[PDB]
Formats: structure tokens, sequence, C-alpha cells
């Protein structure tokens, strides 16, 4: 049955998911345009750890002898702390991790920080470690704008649907939304300077190679998603060999057939 | 509302076993079944009453049953479902059959 | 309907779809007896040669990509990138 | 396909109308006049009668004759016949709504029962979909009984408006078997509705409201349910079985034909004969009967009509019925050419992506390659070599469409190919191919591999490609699809190889690994406690094929 | 061997296209048949020769196609008929969408 | 075939086909309001003879030379009698040498012709073209030779009413004034 | 009468051709396949106009072989005669049942018996002819028909033509 | 907006649809009691201009039926008052992605 009631369900190239007629089923594969295959586990840091752990990793105060960026890092250092144009786009920075963390604790509720996303970061920077043999003693040479300033600029070309307009160039801010925040996470100019002492090069080519293993996670407009989604499920629905609830394949067959009356129908209240 | 809970139903009967299965799928099916209106079952009862055209129900559950009133009630069949095809020994609108191709004699010119 | 080089929308890249069945069509062609837009460094094999066409960008083909209402959008190999 | 070339056009279907036969359109579409019941011994004489099966229709004994249409079994579809009843029948599927339409009409002036007077009505005539805008009028006149000539308008229930005429009552009505009976109420009066009857009241409804019900003036008018001229499918339907000559060999189709002929004429001979009233009405049944069974069989209406030896009957209906049928078991799904099965094994020495066929099956099957100047050499070659050594080949095919069968023909190891030809060769090493094992319910229950030809009689796969297609060697079979168009090939090696099948979307992580031996013994290789020495440790380097050879 | 509903809900899977088609036809069934560019029926009565082509009734002569499907559907059309429904082939749409 | 403009939705019951006649009922490919590729409407397009005889040659014509531009890798002189060897290498040039039937258009469509100047034919049109007549007649008054309005309104019926014998009969006048000699 | 109507054609080309001059090719294979055909909706294909321009818009390949299929649309001169049209030709065959004009591509015959009285046929003539008062019409004389009746077939349209009302006869 | 305690009578509830344009609702008081678009999973909805929806459809090239609907007696579709017609965007949250933005036309 699954498979005879998604066959015709597929990826339009409008980026949609829709069946024979046209009715569109979902307005984006899996309400983000991601091929599942390039996925994985990641974590979203800026989640999880006390309100005090967050500023300690992710604050930055060039006006402050303990709170700025010791120049052992960033080669223009000690000609930075003071400097006020920059602690505007430092504070932009991060009143907006800030904005970043509520958002998430408003959608993962749980407190779970581990999700499945395109684009590894993690390892997309391992390598960048080694392939520059980065020392971890001498300082830096990213300006405060190199990173800030393109960190946004990277955000601008992770496309997933392309229109001309704004009802739709809108839904694409969407689409991304959670990924940013772990973008912004991951690429926050502390963290990029104190724990992964990226070089420019390093950056440049870190910034270069998420942009496109992203438009690779990309889904292709062509999948047949509905018949996948079906098999997927169905699939593991025959691997089940078998706290006193109604579980499992004859509960599964229940719940497609919409049956009004339930073996077991329970009802939590908290 | 409801098909927060129908997914989150459905999701914990794969769970219950241990094993993983990404949203997207049980989300779209979720969805399928929940577009329409209300809540269209997976069955004979259901989403094979849809406006989908005849040929398409044709092959499941009610075969002669549907065949007959469709010529009845004279209905037309788009050709654009994926059974269909495949009953006339066509080539379906599925990924390598999502789109055209053709030779642009202009830019077949330029090579030479 | 049909639709301007401008005003495109669709993505900038090829599908593997795509790019799978330009392959074998132009292959099928090759195979065919075909001209071939490229010189042939030795291959023999038309899949082989059509791998090449495909990474010189001299393959003449126009994958049209029709949307959802009919519409369509016409693409070159030439223009299409190819990542995959 | 089917060979021999046409001036005609060719395209693609791209709609489908679905429509009810017109008694006249059955007619002029026929070629068959088909009014005797036998089959054909023109007094044993062998040949066929102008009377079933031929009179025109297709044919058999491989005689071209199809109406001159020629080209003889092969390239001939049937011919639509003929056969004018001799009364009118229901439509054994139709009959339930036949009914619900006279439920929702009423005789005598035959018309809608509910004008845009009734408002409860209009809301209905707006419901943009003839099957609902059906199953809403219909539970809207199921119940009113009673033609009425005059209603209240939109404006006083004081005054009343006119329209259509002849309140003679209407009558409820239900199904008995396979007609139709109502009452019309002290004391109620029981009638036989007669097809005849029907017909006509469904003849006379009008334009507009064919349509208001869920109908079409082109396609499907109502008065179309009721069957009067009956196509007869022509030989290819229900072909025949011959055990070479004086025998028979015929279909269970071309018997219900027979009977319902038979039924139809006894019939006729008695209206135009001692007509005993109602005596007729009782073959009258029997026609209704067989014009019904010869299309369904399965009914609640008990009687199978069993066939002497008390054998079913094979109902049109019943063939296409779900699985093992036209639909689902022929259609949907196809017993096809170009592929193997046999059983599986273990083979640790293949790369993942191959897959060792049998010299035997690889020499069985084969790929239909174009003679090209990249290859001619190879494939003359392959060609010399004939159809019983290995790298070799057994059928050409020039221009002309015609087979030159390798293991025959007096010019066996002569032949000069031609650019343009084309050289159904071995599988060979490297031939991308489908393989899967049923059950198939993952993209991954069927996966391309390479072909390798190896000896012994065993599909051999690779381990860690075996959790995929989920299978044991305990006497597991696996089947093997081999591909036919230069593009076609191009869909499996591009899309589905098995390299491509390594990270799953159905769950975002990898679907293959490594297990038993692989697995048990990569970790005791591993301990701290482990060491090689020397003498081995040079042996494993080699092993490992893109060994830099540096120890 | 079989190639049937399961391992054909695969190739839709993979998004293969062609090959679907492959095995469904050119490795099975196949046929050509033709058709009334007026009523979408088999009736056509086609001399492949005299190139005579007609098909009173509709009445043609002119108006015809040439179409390859599934001798199973051929069937299936062919088995409809005879049970009076008429399935309709035609080749062009002009019901738009 | 060879498709002609118009998708006439034909819907099953292919039944009414009228009567070809000069009550200007052309088929329903030769209505007054065709299509043009384009996608416009234009009238419909009538040729008299002798005009086709230009239209004909002028592509001919045209076709030898853009026939040799990849081969590399008002008077004239009373041709006639000189003009039948003048077409017919036009042809053995630019035709399918198996058209028989044009060779025979070519005669019959250069000896009855009435025009040798694209300038003379060029006022027969500028003339006939003000009467606000149909395409048909517009043309078979130009390659049919009429003195009388009589000859005229009877050879070409669908006129009867749609002009006067006066008016008709001074374009009539005009005609055999501009008909070319031999 | 004679036409100039707006057609277009589908040509299938093998992959074999698909050349650098490929558009000269189909271009050429739409003359071999048009320039003297017949069809009772167009008439006589007699010629294609401006051979250069011919639009050949992107063709589409097919799907088991590389044969790709373009929608030719071009423009020629037709001519298919009607009944009731009022033509001249020059006479060819004529027989005891009567003459046949040639009206260019095609060729309508006249029923002795369609024609007047007065004119009877001289069968003992060389070549054979039709005597009259005044009137003497034979091989190459030039008649003037009125077609009464048309008939398509094959690759041509013959058609019965009259010349028993006025201002027809001679010339 | 008429609330009404136990019901009201089928006599009376007959009398709504008789002055256009002119609208009117029932309401049971037993079910106001909680606000349902509080609870965790109704996510919100929003009211679509019959400006903002002509071109929702127009920016994806749909047809009105080809639109995911909403029930005309949908809970939440009282609670906003919809019309056969008008279109509703429901923003909901996403593990895949922050936001998701989806729209239920009424029937
Ligand atoms: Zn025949
Ligand atoms: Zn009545």
């Amino acid at each position: 049955r699954l498979v005879k009631a998604l066959e015709d369900i597929m990826v339009h190239y409008d980026n949609t998911t829709r069946n024979s007629l046209g009715n569109v089923i979902q307005f984006i594969y899996g309400e983000d345009g991601m091929d599942a295959a390039h996925i994985e586990k990641q974590s979203l840091d800026t989640i999880g750890g006390s309100d005090a752990a967050f500023e300690k990793r992710y604050r930055v105060d060039l006006l402050n002898t303990d709170h700025t960026l010791d120049p052992s890092l960033l080669e223009s250092g000690s000609e930075i702390l003071g400097d006020l144009k920059l602690q505007v786009l430092l504070d932009e920075e991060y009143k907006q991790l800030v904005k970043d963390r509520k958002f998430l604790r408003e959608v993962f509720v749980d407190g779970e920080a581990n999700w499945p996303l395109p684009v590894n970061i993690r390892r997309i920077i391992q390598n960048a470690q080694q392939t520059f043999h980065i020392d971890h003693t001498k300082p830096s040479d990213l300006t405060i704008k190199d990173i800030v300033l393109g960190v946004k600029d990277l955000q601008e070309n992770l496309l997933v649907l392309r229109g001309k307009n704004e009802i739709i160039q809108n839904a694409q801010r969407d689409a991304v939304t959670l990924f940013c925040c772990l973008l912004r996470s991951r690429l926050a100019t502390r963290r990029v300077l104190q724990e992964y002492r990226l070089t420019k090069q390093a950056f440049d080519w870190v910034l270069s190679n998420i942009e496109a293993q992203f438009l690779r996670s990309v889904v292709h407009p062509g999948e047949m998603v509905g018949v996948l989604a079906a098999q997927s499920i169905g699939e593991p629905a025959t691997q089940m060999t078998l706290k006193k609830v109604t579980s499992g394949v004859p509960r599964l067959k229940e719940i497609l057939n919409v049956a009004k009356n339930m073996k077991t129908p329970s009802l939590t209240v908290y | 509302a409801g098909r927060a809970a129908l997914y989150k139903e459905v999701y914990n009967v794969i769970a219950s076993d241990g094993s993983y299965v990404n949203y997207r799928h049980m989300a779209l099916l979720v969805d399928v079944m929940t577009t329409q209106g209300g809540l269209t079952s997976v069955t004979r009862h259901g989403f094979n009453r849809s406006n989908t055209g005849a040929l398409m129900r044709c092959s499941f559950e009610e075969t002669v049953e549907i065949l007959f009133e469709a010529g009845a009630s004279a209905e037309l069949d788009d050709c654009r479902g994926v059974s269909e095809n495949v009953i006339l020994g066509q080539m379906a609108p599925i990924g390598t059959g999502a789109f055209d191709v053709m030779i642009d004699e202009e830019s077949l010119v330029k090579y030479m | 309907k049909a639709i301007p080089k401008d005003q495109r929308a669709t993505t900038p890249y090829m599908t593997k779809y795509e790019r799978a069945r330009i392959l074998g069509t132009r292959a099928l062609q090759i195979s065919m007896n075909a001209p071939v837009f490229v010189d042939l460094e030795g291959e023999t094999d038309p899949l082989r040669i059509a791998m090449k066409e495909l990474a010189e960008k001299k393959i003449p083909l126009v994958i049209r990509r029709y949307l959802p209402d009919g519409s369509f959008e016409d693409w070159s190999v030439e223009e299409l990138i190819v990542d995959l | 396909v089917g060979q021999q070339y046409s001036s005609a056009p060719l395209r693609t279907v791209k709609e489908v109308q679905f429509g009810l036969f017109s008694p006249e359109e059955v007619r002029a579409i026929s070629v068959a006049k088909i009014r005797f019941p036998e089959t054909m011994d023109e007094t044993q004489t062998r040949a066929k009668i102008g009377g079933l099966n031929d009179p025109r229709l297709g044919s058999i004994d491989r005689n071209l004759k199809c109406q001159t249409c020629q080209e003889g079994m092969n390239e001939c579809p049937g011919h639509f016949g003929h056969i004018d009843l001799a009364k009118p029948v229901f439509h054994v599927g139709f009959i339930a709504k036949i009914k619900k339409v006279c439920e929702c009409v009423c005789m005598h002036c035959g018309k809608l029962l509910l004008d845009e007077h009734n408002e409860l009505m209009r809301q209905a005539l707006a419901i943009k979909d003839s099957k609902k805008r059906f199953a809403a009028i219909w539970t809207l006149c199921k119940t009113k009984m009673v033609c009425e000539t005059d209603v209240p308008s939109e404006d006083d229930p004081t005054q009343l408006v006119s329209r259509g005429g002849c309140g003679n009552t209407q009558p409820t009505i239900r199904k008995d078997g396979l007609k139709l009976v109502g009452s019309w109420k002290d004391e109620p009066e029981l009638r036989v509705l007669s097809t005849e009857e029907i017909l006509n009241i469904f003849k006379h409804i009008s334009v507009k409201d064919f349509t208001s019900l869920g109908f079409n003036e082109v396609f499907s008018r109502p008065e179309w349910m009721i069957l009067t001229c009956l196509p007869v499918p022509p030989p290819p339907v229900r072909p025949s079985i011959s055990f070479n000559e004086s025998q028979r060999g015929e279909d269970d189709l071309t018997f219900k034909l027979a009977d319902i002929l038979k039924a139809n004429i006894s019939l006729e001979t008695l209206e135009h004969n001692g007509a005993p009233h109602h005596a007729i009405e009782e073959a009258e049944s029997l026609l209704q009967f067989h014009v019904a069974t010869y299309m369904d069989n399965d009914i609640a209406g008990q009687p199978q009509a069993l066939q002497k030896s008390g054998r079913p009957v094979k109902s049109i209906r019943a063939r296409l019925k779900g699985k093992e049928g036209r639909i689902r078991g022929n259609l949907m799904g196809k017993r096809v050419d170009f592929s193997a099965r046999t059983v599986i094994s273990g083979d640790p020495n293949l790369e993942l992506d191959q897959v060792g066929v049998p010299k035997s099956i690889a020499k069985t099957l084969t790929y239909p390659e174009v003679v090209t100047p990249y290859n001619i050499d190879r494939l003359t070659q392959l060609v010399r070599n004939g159809p019983n050594e290995h790298p070799g080949a057994k059928y050409v095919i020039r221009d002309s469409g015609d087979r030159i069968d390798l293991r025959y023909s007096k010019r066996a190891g002569d032949i000069q190919l031609q650019y343009g030809w084309k050289v159904e060769r071995h599988i060979m090493d490297n031939d991308p191919v489908l393989f899967n094992r049923q059950p198939s319910l993952h993209k991954m229950s069927m996966m391309a591999h390479r072909v390798k030809v190896i000896p012994y009689s065993t599909f051999r796969l690779n381990l860690s490609v075996t959790s995929p297609y989920n299978a044991d060697f305990d006497g597991d079979e696996m089947n093997l699809h081999v591909p036919q168009s230069e593009e076609t090939r191009a869909e499996l090696s591009q899309l589905c190889a098995v390299p491509l099948q390594i990270v799953s979307p159905q769950s975002n992580k990898p679907c293959m690994g490594i297990v038993q031996d692989t697995l048990c013994g990569i970790r005791k290789l591993t301990l701290r406690d482990t060491f090689i020495e020397l003498d081995q440790v040079l042996n494993m380097l080699y092993w490992v094929p893109d060994w830099d050879g540096v120890i | 061997l079989r190639f049937g509903e399961m391992e054909r809900d695969c190739m839709i899977a993979h998004g293969a296209a062609s090959f679907l088609k492959e095995r469904l036809m050119e490795a099975s069934d196949a046929f050509r048949v033709h058709i009334c560019g007026i009523c979408g029926l088999m009736t056509v009565i086609a001399k492949l020769n005299h190139n005579q082509f007609e098909c009173k009734g509709c009445d043609n002569k002119i108006d015809i196609y040439q179409i390859h499907i599934p001798y199973a559907a051929k069937l299936l059309f062919q088995e409809l008929m005879a049970m009076n429904i008429t399935p309709r082939l035609y080749t062009d749409r002009s019901r738009d969408f | 075939s060879t498709s002609t403009f118009q998708t006439r939705r034909r819907r099953l019951k292919k039944v009414e086909e009228e009567e070809n006649a000069a009550t200007l009922q052309l088929g329903q490919e030769f209505q007054l309001k065709q299509i043009n590729h384009q996608g416009e409407e234009e009238e419909l397009i009538a040729l008299n003879l002798s005009e086709a005889r230009l239209v004909i040659k002028e592509a001919l014509v045209e076709r030898r030379r853009a026939f040799k531009r990849s081969q590399k890798k008002f008077m004239h002189s009373e041709t006639r009698e000189k003009e039948l060897e003048s077409i017919d290498v036009l042809l053995e040039q630019t035709t399918g040498g198996n058209n028989k039937d044009l060779k025979n258009t070519m005669q019959y469509l250069t000896n009855f012709s009435r025009f040798r100047d694209q300038e003379t034919v060029g006022a027969v049109i500028q003339l006939l073209k003000s009467t606000g007549l149909h395409p048909f007649e517009v043309a078979q008054l130009g390659s049919l030779a009429c003195d009388t309005a009589d000859e005229a309104k009877t050879l070409i019926p669908s006129l009867n009413n749609k002009i006067s014998d006066d008016e008709l009969e001074r374009i009539l006048k005009e005609l055999s004034n501009l008909e070319t000699l031999y | 009468m004679f036409f100039i109507k707006d057609l277009s054609l589908n040509i299938t080309l093998h992959p074999s051709f698909f050349g650098p001059r490929m558009k000269q090719y189909l271009k050429t294979k739409l003359l071999e396949e048009v320039e003297g055909s017949c069809t009772g909706k167009f008439g006589y294909i007699l010629c294609v106009l401006d051979y250069d321009n011919i639009d050949i818009q992107r063709g589409r390949i097919l799907p088991t072989d590389g044969s790709a299929e373009f929608n030719v649309k071009y423009r020629a001169v037709v001519f298919k005669p009607f009944k009731g049209e009022v033509v001249d030709g020059t006479v060819v065959s004529c027989s005891q049942h009567g003459f046949e004009v040639q009206v260019g591509p095609m060729k309508v015959f006249v029923t002795k018996h369609l024609m007047p009285q007065d004119l009877t046929f001289n069968a003992g003539s060389n070549p054979p002819s039709y005597q009259s008062s005044e009137d003497v019409i034979t091989i190459k004389s030039r008649i003037r028909v009125k077609i009464e009746g048309c008939i398509s077939q094959v690759s041509s349209i013959h058609a019965i033509g009259s010349i028993k009302e006025d201002y027809l006869g001679a010339i | 907006i008429f609330v009404y305690q136990n019901n009201i009578t089928p006599s009376a509830m007959k009398l709504v649809p008789s002055i256009p344009p002119a609208t009117i609702e029932t309401f049971n008081e037993a079910a106001l009691v909680v606000n349902i678009t509080h609870h965790e999973l109704v996510p919100k909805h929003i009211r679509l201009s019959s400006d903002e929806k002509r071109e929702l459809l127009k920016r994806y090239r749909l047809k009105e039926s080809q639109l995911p609907r909403i029930q005309r007696a949908d809970p939440v579709a009282l609670y906003l008052g919809l019309k056969r017609g008008e279109v509703v965007k429901i923003i909901r949250k996403s593990e895949t992605s922050g936001r998701y933005a989806s729209y239920r036309i009424c029937m």
C-alpha cells in the first residue's frame, strides 16, 4: 500500500514535492530540500551549556583587558584592543549567536543537540587543519572583518531555491535557517581563532568547501521521493521481529488504516 | 496539530524497534495522509478515490470495478502517472525522464 | 509556454538524472556512427567517448526542463555546471 | 517491434478517453455479422464458417488472410465482430447504476425529480465533480416518490409555480438477481421492469439532464449502459490451442459467446413463431444471464454458470482481477528476456561492485552491439569465434532485418561485417548488469555489478554487498537482468551501480559494511598485543593492490 | 525470469526511466498497433504494403497513427472493449495543464 | 502527412464535411481566416496564374543561388517558347527531377499566363484588391479572359450580387489593357 | 485557385547524419517527401518557397535509438481544384467517350454526353477529334472547362467537367 | 459572534445565512474554555489577503485545487473564521530546518 500510495510523488524542478496532479505535498522536499544521503549527525554547540560557558567561548569584547583576543592569536591583536567600530560587528555577531540560542531552544525543547544536517563542518575543518600544517604556536592573520564579513557572505551563497521575487527568496532564508545557526556556531570569531587557529588561507578554503559541499547536498529535481519514502518505512517494517500498549507492526497497521477503535487508547495529561 | 500527532505516533512505531528513519520519509507519508483535508487513509477506501486518473487506481484492489465506472462517467486520463506509462510501454516522467533532450544545431557548429 | 533565457529559475547545476541520461543518449548516438566532436585519445567505447565529450563540454545537446504547470526552461550541456 | 515498416507517423499515447460503446458504433466498427454459433467444420470440412470467429475477424492455420489485411497471425490484432441481440440486456457491472439512475428520474416523461426550484438542490448542482455531484443528487431523489407538477418558488409558499407534467407516482426499487422490481403505493403493485422499458426512459432523458448526472453527451450516455449490440472479441483475445489437427482446443470465452448466441436465436425464433406471450420472458432471462456472466461470474446471485465438469468459467472481469492477471500480473510486471537466475555464494576475491557470472550463462546471455569502426575487428573476431567458445557471439543482424544464426548458416566462419549491422555477442568482463534478490523492497534490492565471467555454476557476489540484498548462501537464489541499449546500460552504471548505493538515504548512513571473518578477523589483527613479522608483512603488503611499494 | 511490481518499484526508485521501459517493452511484450486519430481505437485496417489504411465507422484514411505498446496492454484494451468499455488512445493533449 | 497550422479538436464524431463549390465554401483548410506560423491571422492566399508563374520562378531561382553558396566548399528578351527552355533548366537544376507535376505546372502556368512583368502583375493586384472581393474571385478574375459582365458573373457565380455590372466591367476593361502582349 | 498554404512536417533523422551540415540534409529530405505529393486536404504540393528561411526549431531525440525528430515548419504553393471551378487547359487524349483536358498538374476529363449536342465525335480522324458546325476540337486545342466534380486518388486528382454551359468551349 | 450555553434550537440556527453580506458564527461555551491555539501541537496560522493569495499562486504557478486544504469546520479555521476560498499560511518549527512555511486553502 505505502508504495502504491506514493508512487507519483517526486521532487519537481521548482523544488516542490508534488504528485501526478500537481498537488503540492511539501513545498520543499523534507522541509529543507536536502537529499537524505548528504547528511550526518552534527552538534549544535550553541544550544547546550551553561549561560556561563557560552560567554567564555563565543564572547569577544575588544574593550577589555580580559575579554579581548590576546594578540598571541591575531596578528593585528594589540592594535585592535579598544577599536570601537569593530566592537559593533563583534557585538552584532554576539547578539546573533544569542538569538540563535533562544531560537533553537524554542524548536528542540529536549535540549538534544545532535541532529542530522547537510555539510559536515566538523570534518571540513579537520582537513583544513592538516592540509596547511597549521601550527598552534604562531598567530593568525585574519582581520576581524575578514572573518565576520565572510561568514555572512557565505550564508548568502547557500542557495536552495532560486526565485527572483520575495515570496520565494523568503522561503529561502527559511529552508536554511537551521543550518546557519550551526554555521554561525562553528565560525564564531573566538572559536575560529582560539580553537582552530585558521589562517586566511585555511579559512577562505573552509569557506569555499562548505558552499560547494552544500550545493551538492541539495536534492536533485528528478528523485522519485514518493516510492523512496514508502520503502524507507515498509522496509524496516519487515525486519521487525517480535511498557504495555499496542506497539509495533499490528500498530502500524492500525495507524495506516485510520482505525477508530484502537486496542489501546491511552492519553497522557501533564 | 493532528499531523504532528500522526507523525509523532508513526515515529514511535519505528523507534520502538531501535531502528532509525530520516524524518523526511515518515514526514512525507504523514503529509500525503493529511493534505487533502483531514485524515486520508492509505487504503482502498481513501487515497484510491482521489482525482488521480483511472489506470493508476486500476493497479490496486478494485481494478475492473474502478475501470467500469470510468467509461461510465467518461473520465479522462492524463498519463502523468507512473503506472499509466508503464502500462503503455512509454518512458515515464521520472528521474531520467523529468525532461527532454535536444540537439542545438547552433552549438553543433562551433564544435569542429 | 516557454521561458526566456533570462528570468531562468532552475538549478544552475546538472542533475544526476540529466547527466546520466545525456551520456547514455550521447553514447547511443556515438554508438550509432554519429559524429564525435572530440579527439579520441584512442578511446573506443561509446559511453567512454561520451564521458569525454561531456568533460570538454562539447556535447550539442539541450536539456528542456518541464515545470509542474507545463512551461519549461532550456539549458545547454555547455552552461550547466557539472559537480557530481 | 512487430517488424515491417509503416508510412504511418508514430506517436505516444498522451490521454486516455474512457467512453461507453454506442450500439451504433459497435456496428460501424465490426466486420463480422456473427449469425451462427458453430466454430468451423463447413460440414466437417476444415476452415471456418462465416459464422463465429472469422466471418472476417482475425485467423489461425498460419494463413495470411485477415480481411486481406494479410500480414498474418503476428501483426494483425483482432478485428472486432458484433452480434445484434434479440432484446436489450443489462450490463452486469452497470446494473448498480442503471438502478440508481431510475431512482433519480421518473418514467413516462423521463426527467429530473428536482429542479433549480428545490433549494437543497442548487447546492448540489454546483459541486463540480461528476463523482460527487451524483452521489448527492441521488441522495436527494431516492426519497422523492412523486413526479411533482408544481412547487413553491423563491417567493411565497402560498403561490405555486408550474414546470414539467405527469405526477405518475414514483416507485421505490430493489435488486432481485439480474432484474429490477418496484412497488407503486392501499396495498402495493409489484411488476417487473422490462429492459425494453428502462432503455426508453433513458433514451428520452435530457441532454442537460445527462450531464447534470455524472455523464457525457459524446462518450457515455446512460442509454448505453444497456446493451443492444454486442462487440465480439476476435481470436487473439480468445485464441485456441491445436493438438496438430483433427481435435479441438477452443478457449473458454469462445464458448460463453457460443452460449449467448444460442440463447439469442432460441429467443428470436419465438417472437416470430408460436409466441406464448409470457413463456418467452423465461428465455430472455437466460440471455440477460449469459450476456452478463460472459463479463462477470463472481456475483452474489449465486449460480456460477458452471461449465460441464463443474469448472467455474473465466468471466472477462476475472482475467483482470488483482494479481496474476493483466493489469497487475501482465502490465505492471512481466516475465522478461535476457535474464538468468541460479544460486549465490560468497567469494572474498571479487571487488565489491562485481559479480561472478558462470560461463554457462555468459554464453547464453547476449548483448546487441552495433558494428562500428571502433570495434569491427574485435567484433569480427567474436563472430569468427562462434557461439560455443566463450568470448564470442551468436547472432549477426544486417540492415535487411534478417537474423543470421551463427550456429548453423553455411556462412558461419565467413561473414564480413558492415558498419550499421549489429552483433548479438556474449556478456563479457565488465558489461554492467542489474543484479537482484527478491523480495525487492529497497532501491538496493537491485544494484548494478561489473560482470566477471567465472567457472562453476554460481553467481559469486562480494560479501559486504550481502546485507543490502539481504541474503545468505544457505541455498538462496538471485536474479540477473542484462541491459540492451547503449543508453540503458548508462542508466545502470550511472545510478544503479553498487558503489553509488553505499550511503543509504533511507537512513542517512552507509548501508554496507564488513562482516564475519573480515570483521571478526579485522579486530584480532588490530590489538596492541598483535605483532607481525617481516616474512608475512611483506605478503600482506603485496595483497593490497594499490600498495605504493614502500615497506 | 520475473520483473514484477516490486522490482519495478525499485527502478522507479532508482529513477532509471529508460531501463524500466526496456525491461517492460523491448525485452518482453512490445507491439506495434495502429489507431484512428478520431476514435481512439485499434479499429484501423492497416495493409502495410499498399499503404491503404481506412477505418470505416469513424471512416478515415488520412488521420492515422502508429504507437508502440505492451501487447498485454493491447489485450487489456481489447478485453475491455469486449466488455463494452472504450479505451481511447489519443496522441495529443487537448485538456492542457 | 504534412500537418496544417490549426489543431481542429476532433471529438470522435467526424461528420459534417460540407460541399466544395463556387459558393466560396472551401475545405476547412481554406477558410479566409487561416493562421500563419508566427501565430498571427492572415487573409487566404489567392494566386492567379501568371502570378504563380512568378512566385514559383522567384523561389526556384533564389534556390539555385543558395544552392551554390555552399558548393564553394521590366524586360528580359522575348523568352518565349524562349521561357520553355529557360525553365526546364531552372528545374533540371533545382527540382526533384521526378516532379513531373511541377514540369507540367510550369508549362501550363507559363503558356496560359497573362503577364510577364512583376510590375504588370503588380497593378493587377493593386487594382482588384480594392474590391473587398474574396481571394478566390480576386484570382479567377485575374487568370480568366472576360469581355462582358456575363462571361464573368457566370463563370464566377460567387460574384452575382457583390458588384454592379458596370464596375466589374471597367475592371475588365483595364484588364485587357494591361494584359501584356506576346 | 493556386494557393500558398503554411504547412509543417516531421522528419526523423538517424544519428548518422548528425553532422556539421545537418540543416542542409533536413531541408533536402523535406523536399524529397513533399514536392510532388498529393492529399485531398491540401491538393498538390508543387513547390517549397523561401528555401532559405525554413524554420527547423530544435528537434528532440527519440528514446530507444538516437534518431532525432524535427518539426519542419515551411510554406509552399499548393493547388487543389473544386466543383464549380472554371479553368481552361490543353487537351491531351480524346476518345469515343470524351476528351481529357489538362489543367495544370491535374487532368480533367469531359464526357461526350457532358458536352453539347451539335458536337459529334469523329473516329475516322487522325489525330482523333470532335467536330461541330464551326468548332474543331482535337489534340492540342485549348478549351475552357467547368469542373463539375472531383475525385481524390493515391498521388493525384482527376475530375469531370462540362462544356455545355455558356462562355465555355474552345478559345 | 453569539455564545450559547447548553445549546440552540434547530429552529433558530436556520436564520444565520439569511442576511448577506453580514456574517454570523455560533460558539458553545465549553469549546472556548481553553484556547486551542495555545496547545503545544497546533502551530500558528495566518489569514492571507485576497492579494497575498493571488500572489502565492502566481509564484508557485499553482491552480487553486493543487493547494493543501483545511476544513471549513477545522477548529483553527473557526478560531479565525475562514471563508470558502480564504487561504491560510501555516508557519511551524522543523527538526530539519527551524521554520517551514506552508499553506492551507479552504473548502
Ligand atoms: Zn485483418
Ligand atoms: Zn414523470
